[PDB]
């Protein structure tokens, strides 16, 4: 494959570096349509900026908190962590979202990787080993409400137990209801003068509850958990401007008020180098 | 049973793996895929698209002024506008190659930048777009940048002018990340003979510029970029 | 003695010409086409009115003044009141269609001015109120009359900064998206075909939006010395291959 | 070898190999040849 | 011994996944398969199935009469019946099509609804079961629910009229549980003419509706049910 | 008009069964022309024959 | 490939791919034809 063919003078009525850019094209003008050029070849292929290996890495996409400690007398397990869930979407940690809506659509299986880690911040003889459940609660699915609820059995629902310290590992195929996934939706769930507006509308997975199988230590420990998404067998479609401001909410376009200029100014002139 | 060894690693979690992993649904089938216009298969696809550059960064907020070049009449040998070659800083780094650039360390090919002119059909003007490749300083004046790779514009039924930046280096490859010993260069415009208003025309002409990549284009070792980031995981 | 600058669009009993285009954008290089069995899901036989809704509909034309920042419609419901095409709209559960967009903004050789005139699907708007705020739905609905830019914010409406496209990126890159320049030294229209665009086979017309068109001034207006500082600006828009799915009693939306 | 029965536990595609970038550099009605005037 | 190195998820336990596994009671011979009637293969074999739905919620416990819908003599115009079509929700939440759909997160395809008069031989009446596809409120009289999918039907010797809730959607596949963007729309039924009881009769006649599935359905993304549970564990 | 002029109408067909268009929204729902002003200098729009009986009366 | 001697061990079966719901829908000893009156 070559990257620039051998090109010499030119004096031509074919002037090619003479275009209209209000025709909406960007004319596929080459150095050798400009310069005398030698012969040159690419030795590049452009496998790295496949949107397959764009998106096909590990990002993490969110972080929890749950803890192992005396269940009696609390009356919301929920609020206390005992167990702790979250409602899955990709669009709470920046870094992968950026990257994602650089795209309107987009289709493929993805890679959990879900990571636990024990903390003991105050007094402990020993550090305990933990098992952590991770079930998916699909929309309609009943809630966990206390930490060992019959929900726990998950006869149906998917659910994986690891220990604390280790990792989990599983794949899911693209679940979207449409042909591909939204990253923006300029629409509303119903003409209803009051409904929520975007993506936030559409994407209802459902969520994933966590807890800690083992019962109450004498100490506390605090599991903190982060999950990992690598998408596989990409399909995007519909470029759009990269994210520019700050995103304040998941879901929504909305970028915070009096946000700082993104774009730098010149320390001088418009003539300055 | 097999015997094995497990090598150091095991049990590493390297997200840049690609391995196979067992599925959480089995048996569930997806939707099936229905035509939709617009798909892209490789980043290197839409860099060749060209967006505006903001040029004018002298504003103290960013504003649709930012990309527009003044352009001022009966002007004799003076600078439009200059600017390094740092494609991943400066007025290059919100635009959509810069954006993309980003997401990776090395680049190396050929650059298309452009200008269209906005002035009245019945005005005219000559000016003249130069590259100067790495070794030295910016030009000063336009004898300076005319000796390097140049173009005279001469504005007109088409509107518009395509100038390339031949890749001129050594080394095969440079840090988007501004690095001196990868610079790229500089790119300046000068009036090559000057702005002319017609009759009862008054004021200024904008030049709007753009920048994108020639298939020339390669990009390597993906990274995070610098343009986006948060204090605190956002909610619903 | 062809011309890239002289056109001719005939859709229907309308039928449009220039003698100042700059070609013509067809978005992602796809003419519309009607949808295919094969990706077909909804199994009701669909109504294709053919002409008497794949026409030319004319909106209110805007006053581009110096101080003009720019201007959103969205579709379908720009159109969503123009003759049998909007009656189909709401009378329908599901619909899809494609359309010529065609921006027109005349002067003299003496003026100038660059409108750039572009389609973005799903143009998600963003709360100026920031957080997590919504935009309801009459502000996303603003009909044949569309979104002013240079307009005040409103309580539940969206954001309307120009420079950031009002869905938080900038607007220098809105070109990656079909668009088209209306450079008054060059051009004086600007064409604009779209074909369906969507992760649906087809859709609901009212609840969602599938694009959105901006107008929007880049280089502002310049007019000649003592002439009045205002251009018009008129857009014309004709649905094709337009087709509406499981027919009942007619919606009743908010406002 | 794919050890596993579902197509979403296979690892990565490996590059598309298309590469078009025209759908996005040159989506006009009339084809415009480089070197020819774009306007005519 | 073989070099390998272990991956993530190494040691975990995914109640989804599908391995072999060494046999506790390795040479037990099972006991031989005689044949059995009534072999169910697919679940969606069984929803084709229909079964009564108790449509008349109206009461203040589970009762038959909340399977039977009233029909009233000399009624003009006038509503019998009305419901959404969440089939995991409401009226169908405990027919042997809800309860299966619950199953699943994801349905999609057509539904098969009847209508079975019960009331004497003698008597006669037209009726007219209307689907409102999603978009639009559930019918307010005749007129509104007429002008969307109906059926007119003529109470006689065929006894049931099967009216199909064709699949009418733009995605692909709906929620099981109750989602707007999601909504199926709704089903009403009216009186076309009128409910008309012979000489030496009176009161109530009664109607008996069925839900099942049409060989179009598809359920997708197996999940846990709402429609069971236990606060302790179960002893002999 | 002078050749430095420009400008853009709207011809419209108003067939019979309705009243003469009042504005141009209500022109432009029926048969018509949109003509640019420009180096061509006339601008032909066809009137035509829409009607159910296959004659009329030039009275 | 199977690591194990019984049968029981091994995993799966994989989709039965029979479907006759008529056994249950239809459990009539006279045929009913669709559009045929029910009851003749
Ligand atoms: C955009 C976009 C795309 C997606 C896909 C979300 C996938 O949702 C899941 C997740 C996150 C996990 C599981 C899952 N299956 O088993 C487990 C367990 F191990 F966590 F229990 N988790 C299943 C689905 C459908 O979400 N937002």
């Amino acid at each position: 494959t070559v990257a620039s063919i051998s090109s010499g003078p030119k004096h031509t009525q074919k002037v090619p570096i003479l275009t209209a850019n209000e025709t909406g094209a960007t004319m596929p003008v080459l150095p050798s349509d400009s310069i005398e050029t030698r012969t040159t070849y690419m030795h590049f292929n452009g496998s790295e900026t496949d949107v397959e290996c764009f998106l096909g890495r590990a990002a993490c996409v969110h972080v929890t908190e749950i803890q192992n400690k005396d269940a009696t007398g609390i009356d919301n397990h929920r609020e206390a962590k005992l167990f702790n869930d979250w409602k899955i979407n990709l669009s709470s940690l920046v870094q992968l979202r950026k990257k994602l809506e650089l795209f309107t659509y987009v289709r493929f299986d993805s890679e959990y990787t879900i990571l636990a880690t024990a903390s003991q911040p105050d007094s402990a003889n020993y550090s305990s080993n933990l098992v952590v459940q991770a079930m998916y609660v699909p929309p309609g699915a009943p809630n966990p409400k206390e930490w060992d609820d019959y929900t726990w059995q998950s006869a149906s629902n998917p659910s994986v137990f690891f220990k604390v310290g280790d990792t989990s590992r599983f794949s899911v195929p693209y679940v979207g209801l449409a042909s591909a996934y939204n990253c923006f939706y300029d629409g509303y769930s119903h003409d209803d003068a009051e409904t929520q507006y975007g993506i936030t509308v559409l994407n209802h997975m459902g969520s994933m509850a966590f807890r800690i199988v083992n019962e109450h230590d004498e100490h506390k420990t605090l599991v903190k958990i982060r999950v990992y998404h690598r998408a596989k067998h990409v399909e995007a479609w519909i470029p759009r401007a990269p994210r520019a401001l700050p995103y304040t909410s998941i879901g929504r376009t909305n970028y915070p008020k009096n946000t700082e200029p993104v774009i730098k100014k010149r320390k001088g002139d418009i003539k300055s180098y | 049973g097999l015997p094995t060894t497990t090598l150091p690693g095991s049990g590493q979690f390297l997200t840049t793996d690609d391995r196979q992993s067992p599925s959480a649904l089995p048996n569930y089938e997806p939707t099936p895929r229905i035509h939709i216009p617009g798909k892209v298969h490789n980043l290197l696809e839409i860099i060749q698209v060209d967006t505006l550059i903001p040029m004018n960064n002298t504003h103290t907020k960013d504003e649709v002024n930012s990309y527009l070049i003044p352009l001022n009449a009966n002007r004799q040998n003076e600078q439009v506008f200059g600017t390094n070659l740092f494609i991943g800083d400066g007025v290059f780094k919100t635009t959509l190659l810069g954006e993309i650039v980003q997401y990776y360390t090395h680049w190396s090919g050929s650059l298309r930048f452009s200008l269209m002119y906005t002035g009245p059909a019945l005005s005219s003007a000559k000016l003249i777009l130069a590259y100067t490749p790495p070794g030295a300083r910016g030009p000063q004046d336009r004898r300076e940048a005319m000796l390097g790779t140049h173009v005279v514009w001469d504005i007109g039924l088409q509107s518009t002018i395509v100038m390339t930046i031949p890749w001129t280096s050594g080394v095969q490859f440079r840090y988007t990340d501004p690095d001196t010993y990868t610079s790229a260069g500089f790119l300046s415009c000068w009036y090559q003979t000057s702005l002319i208003l017609p009759p009862e025309t008054t004021g200024q002409v904008y030049l709007l510029s753009f920048i994108s990549a020639c298939p020339d284009f390669k990009l390597r070792l993906m990274k995070d970029t610098q343009t986006i980031s948060q204090t605190v995981a956002l909610t619903e | 003695g062809y011309s890239d600058r002289v056109q001719q669009i005939t859709l229907g009993n309308s039928t449009i010409t220039t003698q100042e285009a700059a070609n013509a954008v067809v978005c992602y290089a796809e003419w519309p086409e009607y949808l295919p069995d094969v990706d077909a899901s909804d199994v009701n036989k669909t109504s294709k009115p053919d002409t008497s809704v794949c026409r030319f509909y004319t909106l209110d034309s805007k006053t581009w003044t110096t101080g003009s920042k720019g201007w959103c419609w969205k579709l379908p419901d720009a159109l969503k009141d123009m003759g049998v095409f909007g009656q189909n709209m709401f009378f329908h559960s599901l619909g899809r269609s494609g359309y010529t967009v065609h921006v027109q903004c005349n002067a003299t050789k003496f003026h100038s001015g660059c409108l750039l005139v572009v389609v973005i699907p799903e143009h998600q708007l963003a709360s100026h109120e920031g957080g997590n705020v919504s935009v309801k739905y009459t502000f996303t609905h603003p009909g044949e009359r569309g979104i002013d830019l240079s307009s005040a914010n409103e309580v539940g409406g969206p954001v309307k900064d120009v420079l950031y496209n009002m869905n938080g990126t900038l607007l220098g890159n809105l070109l990656i998206f079909p668009h088209q320049f209306i450079n008054l030294r060059t051009n004086n229209t600007a064409t604009i075909v779209i074909p369906y665009i969507n992760s649906v086979p087809i859709d609901s017309m009212t609840r969602h939006n599938n694009v959105s068109l901006m107008v929007i001034p880049i280089a502002p207006l310049t007019v000649p010395t003592g002439a009045t500082p205002s251009l018009p600006i008129t857009v014309t828009i004709a649905p094709m291959c337009t087709e509406f799915s499981g027919i009942r009693s007619k919606s009743i939306v908010p406002q | 070898i794919n050890y596993y029965k579902d197509a979403a536990s296979t690892s990565s595609a490996g590059q598309s190999l298309s590469m078009d970038p025209s759908k996005f550099t040159e989506p006009v009605k009339d084809l415009m040849l480089k070197g020819a005037p774009a306007l005519n």
